[PDB]
């Protein structure tokens, strides 16, 4: 009865995918198409945000 | 992509949340 | 592991699912690192957009609903409900 597991399913919905086995996230697309953003380098917790909401919404 | 599923799931989150 | 999971989705997205504040029946879905805005919604029935901050004109109000109960889309109402809350700021 955790709530965790209906937060991953809404998570999931959004098209946001976890692949830590490549230390990365997988952004499903506007064009139809898949988003891959790395997150073993410097990039800040602000920018990953911001890269990830600007490709869920038209 | 459909309102009773969205309907049914966001039942389910607020029962779960709430408890 | 599941509670790890969801606290990397929260840390990425700065998305927070919380109980409602006001019900039993009311999701809270929190946007941003220090949780500046929120949206409540509701499947009981009574009505389905509930309260937010800021809040919002009832056009802005009537899309949402709309995205919801006519779309039937959750991930299409979090986008719309984000950019209306962080406009309206």
């Amino acid at each position: 009865a955790n709530e965790n597991i209906l937060k991953l399913k809404l998570y999931r919905s959004l098209g946001v995918i976890l692949d830590l086995e490549n230390d990365q996230v997988l952004i499903n697309r506007n064009d139809g198409n898949i988003d891959i953003l790395p997150l073993d380098n410097n990039l800040s917790d602000f920018y990953k945000t911001k890269y990830i909401w600007e490709r869920l919404g038209k | 992509k459909d309102p009773n599923e969205v309907r049914s799931f966001l039942q389910d989150l607020s029962q779960v949340l709430a408890r | 592991n599941d509670a790890a999971e969801v606290a990397l989705y929260e840390r990425l997205l700065q998305l927070r699912v919380l109980p409602g504040a006001s019900d039993v029946h009311d999701v809270r879905f929190v946007f941003g690192d220090d949780s500046r805005c929120w949206i409540e919604v509701a499947m009981h029935g009574d009505h389905v957009i509930g309260n937010s901050h800021p809040a919002l004109d009832p056009k802005s109000r009537a899309t949402l609903e709309h995205v919801l109960t006519v779309q039937g889309d959750l991930a299409a109402f979090l986008v719309v409900a984000r950019d209306m809350l962080l406009a309206s700021l």
